[PDB]
């Protein structure tokens, strides 16, 4: 009964150039700001958040992919855009134009993430407007768990070789990250290594992790002694590393013990969601001549 | 020659076009009535089953 | 697909107003989205052929 | 014979998504008149009859599942199944066009290796079924090295319950349901519940009392748990039915797996390897409306509980620890 339909007026004619790119990808899913149906240019991307002369972000998208609204286009018209508006657990049609491209099979759980490869791959300027539309980087789930992993290791060890040489080599960085199997095929990602600011917030939050959770755990195991304690806690003395355990507490005091602990938990949340929960969506059937997958959207 | 002898075994296939012939009268038929049920209905295709 | 231009003779009809004052220095620099320049013997109507 | 080409006439036309509401705004209020599902409060009379209300049962809303096809071998699906199966979908390369593989828990009880007196009563059912289990590992070749590292959870996803079973000799064509109630086929009107066994089921909320609250929803969970035994690697698949809510679960199953978890730790004060460290993975199943009892069955005996009413709605797998 109801009417969903997403219609996006501009002020300017487009260019004849221009209309080949989207009537390449007349079949995509762009997130979108309001769930209304006319609406200006302003939102339809991803260049409210992200731009060119503001610093690139990952997380910042990662906070407002999941607060967004996704939507289909169906027909591209001079110049008036025709999206479809994507509803709650609602059965609908994804063509697959995405650079790089990934082969995509049905049963499988699409995982919608930001776009962190190159800018040509990625967006489509509209020079008659001014404004960068920004198509969102589909990848499936365990891939997309999977590419962004040796990416992020791969940001890690390209800030090590820039502050000394001696620690990292090029040929065994390079060959055990760039290249990624996944469902028995191989992908070799475009790197960009020619000057990854996109994960660098991400690589200076596992790090400060990585220093504080073994300072931090040996306070919360001691502290927690009881009658009543569980008894799994035991076990667990076993995996700690030996090293951990010789902290001497007395080097920092209780004003400085509230102050980390505190920094502590509240990087673990922020850190956990933003791996965990995006607008993730199933597909049921799949072609790959006609490269269109039957889809439905789970809202999380 | 080595010191044992050996047998081979093929297979091979031939189209051919049948002759069924078939009594009067033999088997009795029932034909019900066709139904419909929808299945896979998207904002795109709305698909049937008959 | 936009709309093109085309030279093929519809008709053509009469218009009151001048439209002559400012023409050589507008298409120049490019005050027209669609313009295009006939000289010589390219001033005929075009052929009927389809 | 156009009569019955006329009866699609009819079933076609009245089995359609409803319309967008759209009206001109030239002919004025019509479009009030229009609203009739969002009416939700019907008059009663003294004597109310189904001529007074044969328009407050007209409106009902609209409920339509997704179904998947698979197209399986007939060796790993087994040509007699109870028809409401949970079902999975184990997915490693495309080597070919079509041909998927489907596992029942029963057929997964076979490639795990666990022992029989943990799950006493389905080991003599899925011994008939299938050989010794070795009918099924040479698709995968991979278990023993799948489990080492834990890969398995992260190439099953999760489908739903059966519908529909055409066998034939080599290939077996299965229909499944995603989204929400499968709708039966060879009884009419009818609508597909999901069976687990009794065996695998592990009851989530029980009491003495000795007071919770009641609600619309619970939600059955799967679980798949790493561990060895024999010093090899087997699988351990369990469920769960409660509507406590996530945040409880994941600590109500820690204490079910609790003497699983003591014996495996104590193999690596002595060998640590990372790989080892990742345990299980639970899974979410759709959700089931509340006060539903659970019917017990029998068929061979094997009891096997089913669950009117059931929805699918599947989720990722999150590793607990």
């Amino acid at each position: 009964a109801l009417d969903k339909s997403i219609v996006v007026n501009l002020t300017s004619r487009l260019f004849a150039d221009e209309l080949a790119a989207l009537q390449s990808k007349i079949g995509s899913v762009l997130p979108l700001g309001d769930c209304h149906r006319l609406q200006n240019i302003q939102a339809l991307g991803l260049g409210c958040v992200c731009s060119r002369e503001t610093s690139p972000d990952y997380i910042q998208i990662m906070q407002y992919l999941s607060k967004c609204t996704l939507a289909v286009l169906e027909e591209v018209r001079p110049d008036s855009l025709r999206l479809t508006r994507m509803d709650p657990s609602d059965n609908l049609q994804i063509k697959n134009v995405y650079a790089p491209f990934f082969q995509w099979d049905s049963n499988t759980q699409l995982a919608v993430l930001p776009p962190l490869f190159s800018r040509k791959d990625s967006t489509i300027v509209l020079e008659s407007n001014g404004f960068d539309i920004v198509f969102p980087m589909v990848v499936p789930q365990q891939l997309g768990h999977a590419i962004l992993q040796q990416l992020l290791v791969y940001h890690i060890y390209s800030k090590i070789s820039a502050g000394a040489p001696g620690d990292v080599n090029m040929a065994e960085l390079d060959l055990y990250t760039t290249n990624v199997s996944f469902m028995g095929r191989t992908y070799r990602l475009d790197v960009d290594n020619t000057d990854l600011r996109v994960l660098d917030d991400l690589s200076m939050y596992l790090c400060i992790l990585s220093a504080l959770v073994p300072r931090g755990c040996l306070r919360l195991l001691t502290a927690l002694v009881r009658h009543d304690r569980h008894p799994l806690t035991e076990v667990f003395e076993g995996v700690v590393p030996d090293e951990v355990t010789r902290i001497d507490l007395d080097q920092l005091s209780v004003p400085d013990d509230i102050t980390r602990m505190r920094v502590m938990f509240s990087y673990l949340q922020s850190l956990s969601s933003i791996f965990n929960l995006g607008p993730r969506l199933h597909v049921y059937a799949y072609s790959a001549e006609t490269l269109a997958a039957s889809c439905w959207y789970s809202p999380r | 020659h080595p010191g044992f002898a050996m047998t081979v075994v093929r297979t091979d296939e031939v189209l051919a076009e049948h002759i069924l012939y078939c009594s009067r009268a033999s088997t009795s038929m029932f034909v019900g009535l066709p139904s419909v049920v929808r299945r896979e209905v998207r904002s795109d295709a709305v698909t049937f089953e008959i | 697909m936009e709309a093109t231009l085309e030279q093929r003779p519809f008709p053509y009809l009469a218009t009151e107003a001048n439209l002559l004052t400012q023409i050589k220095e507008s298409a120049a620099d490019g005050l027209f989205k669609s313009f295009q320049l006939l000289l010589g013997k390219d001033a005929r109507e075009g052929s009927v052929r389809f | 014979q156009a009569e019955n080409a006329a009866r699609l006439g009819r079933q076609v036309l009245g089995l359609l998504p409803p319309p967008t509401h759209r009206v001109s705004l030239t002919r004025g209020p019509e479009f009030a008149r229009g609203v009739r599902d969002l009416l939700s409060k019907y008059a009663a009379s003294t004597r109310p009859t189904v001529g007074s209300l044969h328009e407050a049962l007209r409106q009902a809303p609209f409920r339509q599942p997704t179904y998947g096809d698979f197209l399986v071998y007939s060796q790993t699906f087994s040509p007699q199944e109870p028809l409401g199966t949970f079902l999975f979908s184990f997915k490693q390369e495309d080597n070919g066009s079509s041909m998927d593989m489907l596992l029942t828990p029963t057929s997964l009880f076979m490639l795990s290796g666990m022992e029989a007196a943990k799950a006493p009563q389905t080991h003599k059912v899925a011994g008939v079924w299938y050989g010794s289990g070795s009918g099924l590992a040479d698709f995968i070749p991979n278990l023993s090295e799948l489990m080492d590292t834990g890969e398995f959870h992260t190439l099953l996803t999760p489908v739903g319950p059966m519908v529909q079973s055409v066998h034939s000799t080599f290939v077996t064509k299965v229909t499944s349901a995603m989204k929400g109630v499968g709708l039966a086929r060879d009884e009419p009107r009818a609508h597909v519940g999901l069976t687990l066994p009794c065996d695998m089921l592990v009851d989530l909320d029980e009491s003495c009392p000795m007071r919770e609250p009641a609600g619309l929803n619970v939600t059955i969970y799967a679980s798949l748990v790493y561990l060895r035994v024999n010093q090899r690697p087997s699988m351990a698949l369990t469920f769960f039915q409660s509507g406590k809510g996530f945040a409880e679960v994941v600590a109500m199953i820690k204490d079910h797996f609790t003497d699983v978890i003591r014996t495996k730790y104590i193999q690596l004060r002595h060998e640590l390897y990372i790989n080892r460290l990742v345990f299980g993975a639970v899974c979410t199943l759709g959700t089931v409306p509340f006060d539903s009892h659970p019917v017990h069955q029998s068929l061979n005996s094997l009891p096997v509980l089913v669950f009117a009413n059931f929805e699918a709605a599947c989720g990722p797998w999150t590793v607990f620890l």
